[PDB]
């Protein structure tokens, strides 16, 4: 009675394994910020080009 | 090494035997005939590629 | 093959650069930022190509 | 709030796999040629030497 009462506790510890996996992946390769800096640097030049024409 | 040697021997004996059956006058004539048929097919192969150029 | 792959990426990346000019004109930052993100995605692949060549 | 945390974990690991497949495809281009080269070279080394027949 109530599969949830036991099963969720198991899921709550499967979650830890995923969290460990996630942290390892993010730590190994960060690319969002590196890509992001390129975007905003690109923009400043576009303003200068726009102003001239 | 061992099987490799024996398999060469089988090929080698056959190679000698077929060369004996190659007469030089007839085999030469036949080869020229084959080449002429091949040339026509090749000309048509180029023609069908030139077709898509057009 | 390597040469051929590199050729594609550099020029599709340029079409994104053109799209970014339009996006700023229209006034849609989201498309402009996406265009820059897509441009970078191909810039990174193009770089990898020469190495591979 | 829970869904948003779960979705991010899934969204991130999708990007990692797509990148991983790209890494494999980029190598596969050159690896295939390496394998073909090695065998022909090995066959040739026997020919140059006396080893085998």
């Amino acid at each position: 009675s109530s599969a949830t009462s036991a099963f969720e506790r198991m899921e709550n510890k499967v979650l830890d394994m995923e969290a460990t996996s996630q942290a390892a992946g993010e730590l190994a390769g960060f690319g969002i910020e590196n890509q992001f800096a390129q975007l905003e640097a690109s923009s400043g030049v576009e303003d200068e080009l726009a102003a001239l024409k | 090494a061992l099987f490799d040697r024996l398999g060469r021997v089988v090929r080698a004996n056959l190679n000698d035997l077929v060369s004996k059956a190659e007469d030089p006058e007839k085999v030469l004539e036949q080869a020229v005939i084959d080449m002429q048929e091949d040339l026509v097919q090749l000309r048509q192969a180029v023609a069908r590629t030139i077709a898509e150029e057009k | 093959r390597t040469e051929q792959r590199l050729n594609q990426d550099t020029q599709e990346a340029k079409k994104w650069e053109d799209r970014a000019k339009l996006a700023l004109t229209n006034g849609e930052e989201n498309l402009a930022r996406e265009a820059l993100a897509r441009k970078k995605s191909l810039t990174d692949t193009a770089a990898a190509y020469q190495t591979q060549l | 709030a829970q869904q948003r945390t779960m979705s991010e974990n899934l969204r991130r690991n999708l990007a990692a796999l797509e990148a991983k497949i790209s890494e494999a495809k980029t190598k596969k281009n050159m690896l295939q040629a390496r394998a073909k080269a090695a065998k022909a070279n090995a066959e040739l080394q026997q020919t140059l030497g006396g080893l085998g027949t």
